[PDB]
């Protein structure tokens, strides 16, 4: 560890500061880190929590290394500094994010029909890789606004996604809390230790809901009660009794046709057990989908977007 | 990398086997089942050999004649098969 | 935008 | 990103020609010869077998260490301290492989009493390093190594291999002994990990005679490269025959190029 060598790296190395006016003008703050508008001197430039590189950073540096999809998120360059040792990456721009959407819009039918089959077929891809992400929430998902591809929905935001191609140790031994309360699957709610990955399909089950009746379907032992007051209780794991007909109901009160084909996907999407949930592959066989109109790769088809810009903080 | 050469669409030992080292989604493995110790104790993973998997073991005798041999001998059964 | 055979299949992806 | 081996990073880059292997390490070799440089690679690849078992580490970790260590390949020898390259390369890949970060002063300790009680002969010092200097290192690694953590093993092949044939109690822990033993030499950043793993199935069968050509027959597969790693694994194991690390080592680490303050 010599000094020719340190001047040589930076030499070699550029500053961001010195190519980016990341400087003021934040977009966007969260528990993951600060998201920057930027632009050389339209880019996301993103600052991650935390001094040096944490399990979050590593994981999402070893993931999205490797991981190349038109619906999945992929950085074009990373920045390291020493000075102050923190770590900075470089994602594509997206100007619309599904909570925008949604808070907008309190809605075309092609809109969501798209939407969906575009985010189960990412999840397909992501499940191909055999890689869990274990944390979809609507605020996740973004969409690409008047640019070189239109709509075109990327998932972002995985810091939390962790390989499952061979466990050496269980997969709750190192994270108990693996995503929000909103979108906990039951089988982790119930303690479970090894979870398959059938947990994503919960989730993006939840979401879908949430975007057919525009108004989150759990909302707040704490969810407990409401997982089971949403779609009544099992009467056909660990503390079973530590624990101490509803569903068509609760979406005919939205306004929703309880005989109709994205009802039954909904019903079949969320179960209490792992084993009959339906996978990623069946959900696109769906004659849901096929039934008009058709899924459009461009979400907005021609229409103009009436959601604005993503505002500064 | 045009002069590296890629294994990924040719099977190898059909009949048994696919691609060499891509490995596609089998629908019986052992990641997805969820017996009643495993949710509770967690995956249950032991070593893949018995005893010392770290340790290896260069003191046993080897003959390269012998070696060369043998691999002659299957490469020219492979020749004559095809 | 029409695409009425490739709703059963998933794209497979950027690929190299 | 497991399962596709392809399209992964490290098969698009870090697959590297023989004869970029030998161009790059002339700079190291202007102090030393090509058989105290092989040495020096065995001994601390030795070093870091020994520190990640004495953490009660797994092999894949210990692999993937290994893996990354073998940094070396593109640049000097004398650029960073190998006796801090161990450490680091272990922590960075013990941090990838959802194994867990381990302590600060665990982590301390452990490098010192290993070095303390297996190695004294080759540092008659102690360990003189704190974890200020291993954080900057492994943050210089995982800058100027193209960001690739992720290194695939041929631990799957060979089990998929010896499953396929349904002999698993008597040729399981010769393969298993012999792929930990080729980690020794360069192979892993020559060739594929499948071809690795069908060289050390083939050595494992033909030790314990077992018929095993009409199992090789049917397969198709490049059957030249094959031999060239028999023929590595077989010179390994010659040169290691008459190679004593006290002896010796003392006297290569007095040839050791030390970085300038």
């Amino acid at each position: 560890m010599d000094y020719d060598f340190k001047v040589k790296l930076s030499s070699e190395r550029e500053r961001v500061e010195d190519l980016f006016e990341y400087e003021g003008c934040k977009v966007g703050r969260g528990t993951y880190g600060h998201v920057y508008k930027a632009k050389r001197k339209d880019y996301a430039l993103k600052q991650i929590e935390g001094t040096g590189i944490s399990m979050s950073a590593c994981r999402e540096i070893a993931l999205l290394r490797e991981l190349k999809h038109p619906n999945v998120i992929s950085l074009q360059k990373v920045f390291l500094s020493h000075a102050d040792r923190k770590v900075w990456l470089l994602f594509d721009y997206a100007e619309h994010d599904l909570w925008h959407i949604i808070k907008f819009h309190r809605l075309p039918r092609g809109m969501v029909k798209s939407l969906l089959y575009q985010i189960l077929d990412g999840i397909h891809y992501l499940h191909a890789n055999w890689v869990l992400h274990r944390d979809l929430k609507p605020a996740n998902i973004l969409v690409m606004g008047e640019g070189p591809e239109r709509g075109r929905v990327k998932i972002a935001d995985m810091g939390f996604a962790r390989l499952f191609n061979s466990p050496l140790k269980p997969l709750a031994d190192l994270d108990p809390v693996v995503v929000t309360f909103w979108y906990r699957a039951p089988e982790l709610l119930l303690g479970a230790r090894h979870y398959t990955k059938a947990i994503d399909i919960w989730a993006i089950g939840c979401i879908f809901a949430e975007l057919l009746t525009s108004e989150p379907i759990f909302h707040c032992h704490d969810q407990l009660d409401r997982i089971f007051n949403v779609m009544g209780f099992p009467a056909d794991m660990p503390e079973h009794s530590t624990l101490m007909c509803s569903l068509i109901k609760y979406m005919e009160k939205h306004k929703v046709k309880p005989d109709s084909k994205a009802f039954h996907l909904l019903q079949k999407l969320l179960t209490m057990d792992p084993i009959k949930r339906i996978t990623s592959e069946q959900a696109m066989q769906d004659p849901y989908f096929l039934e008009d109109p058709l899924p459009t790769s461009d979400v907005f088809a021609g229409c103009q977007i009436p959601y604005p810009k993503r505002e500064f903080l | 990398a045009f002069g590296i050469l890629s294994y990924e669409h040719r099977p190898l030992k059909r009949p048994r086997l696919g691609p060499p080292d891509v490995y596609p989604q089998d629908p019986k493995q052992k990641e997805d089942e969820l017996t009643a110790l495993n949710v509770k104790q967690g995956f249950n993973n032991q070593p893949a050999v018995s005893g010392d998997e770290h340790g290896s073991a260069k003191n046993v005798s080897f003959n390269p004649a012998k070696i060369s041999s043998n691999f002659s001998s299957i490469i020219a059964e492979k020749l004559r098969c095809n | 935008t029409m695409d009425r055979d490739k709703v059963g299949i998933p794209t497979d992806g950027d690929s190299h | 990103m497991a399962g596709n081996f392809w399209q992964s990073s490290h098969y698009l880059q870090w697959i590297l020609d023989k004869q970029d292997l030998l161009k790059e390490r002339q700079k190291d070799l202007k102090f030393l010869s090509e058989e105290e440089y092989w040495k020096l690679q065995i001994f601390f690849t030795n070093v870091i077998q020994a520190l990640g078992e004495h953490l009660k580490l797994r092999q894949q970790v210990i692999a993937t260490a290994t893996v990354y260590f073998k940094f070396y390949a593109r640049y000097s020898l004398k650029s960073i301290d190998p006796v801090l390259m161990a450490p680091t390369c272990v922590f960075l890949a013990s941090k990838v492989e959802e194994f867990g970060v381990v302590s600060n002063t665990r982590l301390i300790a452990a490098a010192t009493s290993v070095l303390k009680t297996r190695f004294s002969y080759a540092f008659p010092k102690e360990f003189p390093y704190r974890m200020n200097h291993i954080l900057e290192c492994e943050f210089y690694l995982l800058e100027l190594m193209d960001c690739c953590l992720i290194v695939y093993h041929p631990y799957r092949p060979l089990l998929q291999y010896v499953q396929d044939m349904g002999q698993e109690d008597m040729l399981l822990p010769l393969a298993w002994r012999i792929v930990n033993d080729t980690y020794r030499t360069d192979l892993c950043l020559l060739y594929p990990p499948f071809m690795i793993a069908l060289a050390c199935l083939h050595v494992a069968c033909v030790v314990q005679q077992k018929d095993a050509r009409q199992w090789f027959a049917e397969l198709s597969v490049d059957m030249e490269k094959i031999l060239e790693i028999i023929r590595v694994i077989l010179k390994l194991y010659e040169q290691w025959k008459n190679f004593d690390e006290r002896k010796e080592m003392a006297t290569i680490l007095s040839k050791m190029p030390k970085p300038k303050p």
